[PDB]
């Protein structure tokens, strides 16, 4: 499903997606 | 960017993917 997802929320999103192979995130 | 479209707009897990290490 879609997402909507700010601030902290999107954080860990990408921590649940990425998990062990670590992310980086990157707003302008 | 994603930090942007998934806050202003909606995005997929999928998408989210690409921030993956
Ligand atoms: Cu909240």
């Amino acid at each position: 499903v879609n997402q909507h997802l700010c601030g902290s929320h999107l954080v860990e999103a990408l921590y649940l997606v990425c998990g062990e192979r670590g992310f980086f995130y990157t707003p302008k | 960017g994603i930090v942007e479209q998934c806050c202003a707009s909606v995005c997929s897990l999928y998408q989210l993917e690409n921030y993956c290490n």
